[PDB]
């Protein structure tokens, strides 16, 4: 079964409700485990006190650096980089669950959640999941963006795990 | 520009 896992997500230290994910385990299993055991953190490390570093209405909401919180860092579950493993799912709209990456074979921790249809990232980004539910939460964050990506409030993933 | 990079953030 594809693992459902959530995001608790809070603003200047206000909850703004939950995030829950489906993981593509079946076409993308390596990104979709990742993912999944930086939700648990039960590799002693992940997403728990990280936060939305660039938010761009229109766009994207992205989070993952747990190391650095501004995008220099972050980590995979596998060592420091793991390679691109297909790009059979597309960014066909909003809700999409992609990792972010700093060129060819370069995924670590760092995702985002689509707030539009980001088909010019095809190819180029890995495509592991969407939102089941929580959508309304995901424009919240959207709303705390701005153009540049800077935040107006900081988005805080004050929890995370699994479902099932 | 609209990217999602890790590193060197591009416009």
């Amino acid at each position: 079964q594809n693992p459902l896992v959530y995001l608790d997500v809070g603003a200047d230290g206000q909850p703004l409700g939950r995030v829950v994910l489906e993981l593509k385990a079946d076409v993308v299993p390596k990104t979709a485990e990742n993912f999944r055991a930086l939700c648990t953190g039960e590799k002693g490390f992940g997403y728990k006190g990280s936060t939305f570093h660039r938010v761009i209405p229109a766009f994207m909401c992205q989070a993952g650096d747990f190391t650095n919180h501004n995008g220099t860092g972050g980590k995979s579950i596998y060592g420091s980089r793991f390679p691109d493993e297909n790009f059979t799912l597309k960014h066909v709209g909003p809700g999409v669950l992609s990792m972010a990456n700093a060129g060819p074979n370069t995924n670590g921790s760092q995702f985002f959640i689509c707030t539009i249809k980001t088909d010019w990232l095809d190819g180029k980004h890995v495509v592991f999941g969407h939102v089941i539910e929580g959508m309304d939460v995901v424009k919240k964050i959207e709303s705390f963006g701005s153009k540049s990506g800077k935040t107006s409030k900081k988005i805080v993933i004050t929890d995370c795990g699994q479902l099932s | 520009x609209l990217l999602v990079t890790a590193x060197v953030v591009l416009a």
